[PDB]
């Protein structure tokens, strides 16, 4: 049968393998009568340069349009022919190319995700089929407030550095970009190491690396220099910005201060702290009796909306804060009431209501790992995170870690009296000054 | 491990467990009360109840429910249709016994306090709201006003002068009358037969009674117009497809992987479609068409849903339409048929794989059937489909009596009788 | 669109502890700020006697 | 409830004062330099 | 206004009348003899005082 | 097309679906 | 933009009477292009009224074919004299690519109210003739206006 303990033992384990030229090969077995195939490189906006800026984006796209071998639309017909799905995403650190299909057409599979990953046409015929579609993006993506006010915090608090950025950049470099740098850009970024690929289903490890191996063991995907490694650590600016228009329903707000990186001690219990805090929105059915204490309180009079804390992490830095919508006459109640939260953290923290914050992480955990393509798209980050490290049993162990005191000498260090960074998007307009936040951090004891 | 062993009683409950190796346990009770049961004075119950779920039973008062179930980390969950309510519970491999004990309690022993209930009212037009953002939400349910009369019509959701009628009664009779003994199914996952095959005997033997089906819906023609101010027209055609658990029912899922285009290739306009690409052809620039098929116990419905914008609005349909004459006139691919059989088999495989999804797909089968049918049979079931039972099928689709809903500036769209 | 906006350069009054683009603030961070409140708890010594 | 903190913050306020309250009349007393 | 101390004593929102009331961004130094005839007040008023109970 | 639809009340997150 | 809001004060009070709401759908049915028309301002549509909108339409369907002066108590004259004066613009006139089509349909609807109402309608003959004289005898007929108070 299974206990807890004893539901963890018996999972199949990380593959690993790798090849000359530096990429690396990984698996797992489920039993299961399809596979995720996919690609995840680590070619960011951080490494590009002002004028390469948004060209990622940008070749994001001309993939799936045809290719050296396969011309413009014969491509697709293939995968359409499987009858497999089809994907690809972008991310400011990654990208990611996989296919979800059945385990039987997976020799075709990668030899054509191979393909993909490094020839491609390129013809200026697709090139402004495709100078419209971004700048007919561009200029939508004003309607969703969301995505937007993020691109304000970053910009905000890392200015001056590749990271503060724009992932699709500005929409001048759209219309100048041209082929030359992406080619370059494409030299430079997509040789292994960098490169990894993953995959999970009813393959297992053997079947999978003979026909991992040839093209690509491969077509190169190179080792040379490309200098090291275009990276290196950017500062943490304190500073605000509002963007006030009266016009709009609503007004977003988000308050952030600066994090660790990915491989961390202390990226532990911080993921649990965003868990106590708990989140809340209009629709949920929770009530007035809910527990966590800005889920009960703006429940009541709807101070806010809804808002979600998040948490994010990027190579050296990551971020914490929270986001939330609330009406115009009310913002400044928020405010108060939120860092309410995170100063009762610090100090007045208790035993007790660690425990309904510590179950809950253990729950997210493991219901994350349902289905193929979640397991699959953990692996592929994972060994570009933290090696080939994917811990889970040793998760639980990790988390027996947290006590009282871990967490008040944890966020003692990233809460107490710091410079938050805050952005903000209009009707801010009550939204107190500066001065103030920062006279909000630090208890006086009241 | 072991395979899915499913039970009768003989109260008539199925129940059926797995034993996984997961520390993920989750459990999950069906019924047949839908919205095809709310009666004309009846109307928006369903969709209240779905709401009430965190009201104080009669043993444990509703506060101590919220703070217990979140203490574990446990979630709870409710989803509805327009025939099955589905209560779901999830939570770790340990303590999943406590949450067992809540489940029941919620539908086995409900109270509705008037105090308790008027605080709740407000709630429905904050749900009702986010809702009908999307109007291809709101473009069907006036789609089901137009193609019946009697039952399936319903809503999902309580419409407007309704709100305030709803009275505690009302609820607590439609509780006992649509919820049996006979009409549950109780599943597990993750939990051994013996504890699950215990407790359910127990709480969930009720008479008796009632499952009044007096619903044959009686598709009859029909149409509704709306004119909004959105500059983009939505709509639905649609002609009676035949019930589920038939070849039919079956064939016409064959029938709309050949047409219907869900895509399959990011940002990828899906070529293998022969629907959006008839069209596109003699066409302009943004617009999109989808096959829409979906079947209920006694009857289904098949269709195409479009969005356009006001001046294509007239041409992409019939564009569209007549592209569906050419295959009722015995045009046809082998290969295609050959190969959307294969996007089947692949949409169904990969739809089943998630437990979730599998949970959902388990009791689907139970309420209908009360067997289990291992996915292999739906394949060898699947290749069975005839060619010129998809063409004869598609036969009946043009040959017979349609209907029609359209939101949004409606100035150049055509009607019923100009196709 | 939005996306052009860009912030401006306000190195002219920050002072060089912070300068670089390439370093950690949390560095500088600690005695940084601890400038500041020297200043603060020095006055109150004053208006104290 | 036990109170964990708060303890330790008291135990300043309380010289915080009685320090203060020395330093406010401060008759007779020990040390000098 | 949740757990707001200014509302509680009802006398303290009468008292944000001072704190939250908003004031022009640009003032010049010439604006602070509003305070300025206050404290000179003030400070009468007490060494206005202890000359009264010797004189 | 659709499900046709589906609507998800519940607790701890919210949505609708099709 | 100040005179907006007045419309649904005017749209309220106006369907009280639901045997008002009846007939606006009734038209709806029975027709397609013209005459389903409302005398009433669809609620989306509030905000939309722009000036030129209506600056358009006054000189449009406004103009010296279409308009009758028809006194009462005056002499002939004096109310000659000034019509001639100010009323004479253009032309252009009278667009009347109404036809109204009649066309089958029916409209159904769901409220709270305890009564019913109903109307059933076929297309009967324009005006101006026998036999829109004829059906002005068939309803006398049948149709029933009280003629005695109670009765
Ligand atoms: C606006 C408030 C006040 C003004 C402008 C004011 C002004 C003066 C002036 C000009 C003198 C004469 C100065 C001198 O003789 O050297 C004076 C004396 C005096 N004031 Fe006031 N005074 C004020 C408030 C008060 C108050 C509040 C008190 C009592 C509580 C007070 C009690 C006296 C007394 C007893 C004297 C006589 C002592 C003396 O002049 O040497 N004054 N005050």
């Amino acid at each position: 049968t299974a206990t807890y303990a004893q539901a963890l033992q018996s999972v199949p384990e990380t593959q690993v393998s790798q090849l000359d030229n530096g990429l690396r090969v990984a698996s797992e077995q489920s039993s299961q009568p399809t596979c995720t195939v996919g690609v995840w490189i680590d070619a960011g906006s951080r490494y590009e340069s002002e004028k390469n800026n948004g060209a990622g984006y940008f070749v994001e796209h001309l993939a799936f349009k045809g290719t050296k071998n396969r011309p413009g639309n014969a491509l697709e017909k293939e995968v359409e022919s499987m009858g497999a799905h089809l994907n690809a995403y972008s991310t400011r650190e990654h990208t990611a190319y996989y296919i979800k299909a059945l385990s039987k057409d997976l020799p075709k599979a990668v030899e054509l995700l191979a393909d993909i990953v490094q020839n491609c046409s390129l013809e200026d015929s697709q090139i402004e089929k495709e100078r419209d579609v971004i700048l007919q993006e561009l200029q939508e993506n004003d309607t969703s407030m969301r995505d937007v006010v993020f691109n304000y915090l970053h910009a905000t608090a890392f200015q001056g550095t590749p990271l503060a950025q724009s992932v699709e950049g500005p929409s001048e470099n759209v219309r100048k970009l041209s082929r030359a740098d992406l080619t370059e850009y494409l030299s430079r970024h997509y040789k292994a190491p960098r490169m990894v690929l993953a995959a999970a289903g009813g393959l297992e490890h053997r079947q999978l690396l003979d026909l991992a191996q040839k093209h690509f063991s491969g077509l190169s995907g190179t080792y040379d220099e490309d200098a090291v490694p275009t990276l290196s650590p950017c500062r943490f600016t304190g500073s605000q910005i509002c963007h006030r228009e009266d016009g709009l329903p609503l007004a977003h707000v988000a308050i952030a201060v600066e994090g660790p990186g990915w491989a961390h001690p202390d990226n532990v219990a911080l993921q649990v702290a965003n868990a106590i805090i708990g989140h809340y929105d209009c629709t949920y059915g929770g009530g007035a009796h809910l527990s966590s204490p800005l889920a009960s309180i703006a429940a009541t009079n709807k101070l806010c909306q809804s808002f979600q804390t998040f948490n994010i992490c990027y190579a050296d830095t990551g971020l914490l804060g929270a986001h939330f919508v609330c009406d115009h006459m009310s913002i400044d109640d928020m405010m108060f009431v939120l860092q309410g939260q995170w100063m009762r953290l610090c100090t007045s923290a208790t035993e007790s209501e660690v425990l309904r914050g510590k179950n809950l992480l253990r729950n997210a955990l493991v219901s994350h790992l349902d289905g193929t393509t979640p397991v699959c798209e953990d692996i592929g980050r994972s060994l570009l995170t933290y090696g080939r490290r994917i811990p889970l049993a040793e998760w639980e162990s990790r988390i027996a870690e947290v006590d009282a005191r871990v967490v008040r000498e944890v966020c003692s260090k990233y809460f107490y009296d710091q410079c938050p960074a805050v952005a903000g998007f209009g009707p801010i307009e009550q939204l107190p000054d500066y001065n103030r936040i920062r006279s909000g951090m630090f208890w006086l004891r009241f | 491990p072991q395979d899915l062993e499913f039970t009768r009683l003989p109260n008539g409950l199925v129940i059926a467990s797995l034993e996984n190796y997961a520390p993920a346990s989750r459990i999950g009770l069906f019924i047949k009360a839908g919205s095809r049961y709310e009666n004309s004075n009846n109307l928006g119950t369903s969709h209240l109840l779905r709401l009430a779920s965190s009201l104080t039973t009669k043993g444990a008062s509703s506060f101590k429910i919220t703070r217990g179930i979140e203490a574990v980390g446990g979630k709870l969950s409710v989803t509805s249709t327009r025939e099955n309510m589905a209560y779901t519970v999830e939570c770790l491999r340990d303590d999943v016994d406590i949450l067992m004990e809540f489940l029941l309690n919620v539908t086995t022993a409900p109270e509705f306090r008037r105090w308790e209930v008027a605080a709740l009212q407000p709630q429905l037009r904050i749900d009702k709201a986010v809702a009908l953002q999307n109007p291809q939400a709101h473009v069907i349910e006036n789609l089901h006003a137009a193609a019946y009369r009697n039952a399936l019509a319903n809503s999902l959701y309580c419409p407007d002068y309704r709100i305030g009628k709803v009275t505690p009664v009302e609820l607590h009779d439609y509780v006992q009358n649509h919820f049996t003994s006979a009409r549950m199914a109780l599943i597990g996952l993750g939990v051994s037969h013996p504890v699950l095959k215990q407790v359910a005997e127990q709480f969930l033997n009720i008479r008796g009674g009632l499952g009044l089906s007096g619903a044959k819906a009686k598709y009859h023609g029909g149409e509704i117009r709306e004119q909004n101010g959105d500059s983009l027209v939505h709509a639905a055609l649609v002609a009676e497809s035949a019930a589920i658990g038939s070849a039919e029912a079956n064939a016409f899922s064959v029938l709309q992987h050949v047409l219907g285009a869900g895509p399959h290739v990011k940002r990828g306009s899906n070529a293998t479609s022969s629907l959006y690409q008839a069209v596109a052809k003699g066409v302009h620039q943004p617009f999109d068409v989808s096959a829409f098929n979906a079947s209920y116990s006694d009857s289904g419905l098949f269709g195409f849903y479009t969005i356009s914008q006001a001046a294509s609005a007239g041409d992409v349909i019939k564009a569209a339409y007549n592209q569906v004459k050419t295959i009722a006139q015995g045009n046809l691919s082998n290969p295609d048929v050959q190969a959307a059989k294969n996007k089947l088999k692949a949409g169904y495989l990969m739809s089943v794989e998630s437990s979730e999804g599998f949970l959902d797909e388990v009791g689907s089968q139970a309420l209908a059937a009360g067997s289990y049918t291992p996915p292999s049979t739906v394949l060898q079931q699947i290749d069975a489909v005839a060619d010129a039972d998809v063409i004869n099928a598609a036969k009946k689709f043009v040959s017979g009596r349609k209907s029609m809903a359209a939101s949004g500036n409606l100035g150049h769209t055509p009607f019923i009788d100009e196709l | 669109s939005h996306t052009d906006i860009k912030v401006p350069d306000f190195s002219d009054y920050r002072r060089p502890e912070v300068l670089d683009s390439t370093k950690s603030s949390k560095e500088s961070s600690e005695a940084r700020k601890g400038f500041s409140y020297l200043v603060t708890a020095t006055t109150t010594v004053g208006v104290a006697y | 409830q036990l109170a964990r903190n708060w303890v330790p913050t008291a135990s300043l306020w309380g010289a915080v004062g009685a320090v203060g309250l020395v330093w406010a009349t401060d008759w007779r007393l020990i040390l000098d330099w | 206004m949740t757990n707001i101390r200014k509302s509680h004593p009802l006398m303290k929102i009468v008292n944000n009348a001072f704190i939250d009331l908003p004031a022009p961004s640009n003032i010049s130094s010439w604006w602070n003899f509003g305070s300025l005839l206050g404290i000179c007040l003030i400070l009468q008023i007490l060494t206005g005082l202890f000359l009264a109970m010797h004189y | 097309g659709r499900p046709l639809v589906a609507s998800v009340s519940l607790n701890v997150p919210a949505s609708v679906r099709y």
